[PDB]
């Protein structure tokens, strides 16, 4: 299958279909290989582990954080999640944020929309067999069965195991079969060191907790279509397979995350809002080492007192620790014969996961290996240059790991996976374009 | 490498994964055959692959 | 080139580059200035011009890296630097 | 000759030297010395001493 062939015939797929402005495009370039990225970003990315009451509980400290983020580059930021994005489209669009990045976010999502209407297209309704739909029957963004990288809450894998239904499907998380998903963990339990198959549901905003009460999906069908379209399309899209997907430390990062320097404001007088007055949390007179206030100013990022106040909202609900989750499934009945239900297809990926753009070594501000640990799970991540991140690093280990991408055989074997070595080949070699690129991708996954 | 599919090993995924690191230090014995993809048609339809 | 030594300059680097592209000439110093000295706190099309340039110099490291086959070392010698003396630790820069 | 003072170590006196930086360090900067500066200057640069 030539690259110039998946060029080609991406090129006919996206004939008369919608495109990026040179704008939004330069943009998510810059964003991606700028080695400079913040990490405090990720940091709040991995604590509030998209859950939509702890977007909606930040409202004023992600707005200036995002606006004093691109008002100095013109930089977009926060890219890589799939929960927060959309988050600010369906919540940051009053117009307080320059039109400028909305513009960019409403962008990119219509065309995710577009792309997911071009699969609609090319395939012919009304056609169900064993209880699957022909969308989940033609491609496998559609089908629920397969699953994206990264999961946050279990209403993916809810999807899953109500979809098939005759796929015989196994789940392992740490050993041990199934999982129990218990939701809204607290300060009381947080047990950063646990080691049971519980996940982390999160806390809906339109409910009641309980503790009987049976889990309730935090989203609809398709959000899970849109959060696969987008992880295995505009990424690769656009990292050209630099990009990587790692865990985190919980135990040590919440510790770092207490250190608030808001100074007790007198009653009834104006907020320092400019960094120059002592008062101002961001002044050098209000600057302590280890402290929240130096991991901003790094960034050189002006906040207000109120918002670094938030935080101590924010800690109403943890993330417990990053996890490690194989499915298995057989092939649908559109390929189930006789001699293939023991030929299955397995697959791994992260829960609590997150991903970096590209891989710095270099920066004495922060030490190596602090916060994040390498794991990533995809012949298309594969980060041979994130692995110095590791202890216990050595030359072997690098030299040949250029050649072959690490995966641990108990996060899935290239053989028995979906995606295999040549696609990443075809969208880490392919120098053409990138909306080309983007529907030649899409257009292989039939 | 490419064949094997192992389980969790109910930890932390930090020495899960660093342990698999050395392990895969020795487990390469020879180049694996499904590294080179860079080749063209013609070599590979050669009867030396 | 000593990072502990760059590190300690922060302002008076600032407003000497800001008043002032300069600074481009050795290795030991450039990168640096892009690993700190890149949150914005300079004009920011300094800041892009030294990216470029980096992302540059990475891109010519990959093309350095796909031109040769993988996996054919000998003498405990890797196998890339048996492609061009750039790529070999044995050659020295000036 | 000086090694430069490293900044996260110990100083030591009998404590063996250690490099400050990574292998790709090396490649990177004999990819800049050797391609981009002479390309800018067509052998107009010179090396001296102080």
């Amino acid at each position: 299958c030539p690259i110039s062939f998946r060029d080609c015939r991406g090129t006919q797929l996206g004939l008369g279909r919608h495109t990026m402005t040179p704008a939004t495009i330069k943009a998510v370039k810059d964003t991606f290989e700028d080695r400079a990225y913040p990490t405090i970003f990720y940091m709040l990315e991995a604590v509030i582990h998209g859950n939509e009451r702890n977007f909606c509980a930040l409202l004023r400290l992600l707005t200036q954080c995002i606006r004093g983020y691109w008002e100095q580059s013109h930089r977009v930021a926060f890219v890589n999640n799939f929960h927060m994005l959309m988050y600010i489209t369906t919540y940051l669009g009053n117009g307080e944020l320059p039109e400028v990045c909305i513009n960019i976010y409403r962008d990119l999502l219509q065309h995710v929309r577009a792309l997911r209407q071009t699969i609609t297209d090319f395939t012919i309704q009304g056609e169900g067999h064993n209880g699957e739909t022909s969308e989940a029957l033609n491609n496998i963004l559609t089908d629920d069965t397969f699953i994206a990288p990264i999961l946050w809450d279990c209403d993916a894998l809810i999807y899953r195991d109500e979809a098939a239904r005759d796929r015989l499907p196994a789940i392992r998380v740490s050993g041990r079969n199934g999982y129990q998903a218990l939701h809204f963990v607290d300060m009381a339990g947080h047990n950063f060191q646990r080691r049971d198959n519980v996940l982390i549901h999160g806390r809906p905003v339109r409910g009641d907790t309980g503790q009987a009460i049976p889990i309730t999906p935090h989203h609809d069908r398709e959000w899970g279509i849109l959060s696969k379209i987008y992880y295995y399309i505009v990424i690769p899209a656009f990292s050209r397979g630099s990009c990587c997907t790692m865990g985190v430390r919980y135990d040590r990062l919440y510790p770092a995350l207490q250190a608030v320097i808001v100074p007790e404001i007198p009653a009834d007088e104006e907020a320092p809002t400019t960094p120059e007055d002592p008062r101002h949390p961001l002044h050098a007179h209000q600057l302590v080492p280890n402290s929240l206030n130096v991991y901003f100013h790094n960034a050189h990022l002006t906040v207000d007192g109120d918002a670094l106040l938030t935080l101590q909202e924010l800690m109403g609900d943890m993330a417990e620790r990053t996890t490690a989750i194989l499915v298995s499934s057989a092939p649908d009945a559109g390929a189930a014969t006789a001699t293939t239900r023991n030929m299955r297809i397995y697959d791994g990926a992260l829960y609590h996961g997150l991903i970096m753009m590209a891989y710095q070594a270099y920066d004495e501000t922060i030490a190596t290996g602090t916060f994040f640990y390498p794991v990533p799970v995809n012949p298309l991540f594969a980060c041979p240059e994130h692995l110095a991140s590791l202890r216990g690093m050595t030359n072997a280990r690098r030299v040949l790991a250029k050649m072959v991408p690490p995966i641990p055989p108990f996060l899935g074997a290239n053989h028995h996976a979906t995606i295999r070595q040549p696609v990443a080949y075809h969208v880490t070699h392919s120098k053409s374009d990138f909306n080309t690129l983007t529907y030649s991708l899409l257009g292989g996954y039939f | 490498f490419g064949v094997y599919v192992a389980e969790g090993t109910e930890d932390t995924l930090d020495v899960q994964m660093g342990r698999f690191m050395e392990t895969w230090a020795d487990m390469m014995p020879h180049h694996p055959h499904w590294v080179n993809e860079h080749l063209t048609i013609l070599q590979f339809i050669a009867p030396s692959n």
